């Protein structure tokens, strides 16, 4: 693991970049799902469908 | 007047969630965070031009 981290540092490779983007996108999913849940609580399942 | 109480609440009559929440707040007991009131009159004069 230490050798891999050294090589990643040399290569300027961000091993955590994909994970960071994934958590940002998961937060975006949560916020869009919150909006959809609000619209569903508001109009109802029948209306939205 | 003596005995009169004014309860100013934020409210969107265009959202059924607020409609239900306001009626629940009016009718819930004071212990449960409500008013413990039973409405004698309803005057729904809210509108938008």
């Amino acid at each position: 693991r230490q050798q891999l981290q050294v090589l990643a540092r040399y290569l300027k490779m961000d091993l955590d970049n994909g994970e960071r983007k994934f958590l940002k996108e998961k937060d975006t999913v949560a916020e869009l799902q919150a909006q959809l849940d609000y619209l569903n609580a508001e109009l109802g399942e029948f209306f939205v469908n | 007047a003596k005995g009169s109480t004014l309860i100013v609440v934020p409210f969107n009559q265009g959202s059924k969630q607020d409609v239900e929440a306001l009626i629940e707040f009016i009718y819930d007991t004071e212990k449960n965070g409500g008013l413990g009131w039973d409405l004698d009159a309803i005057i729904p004069f809210a509108a938008i031009p």
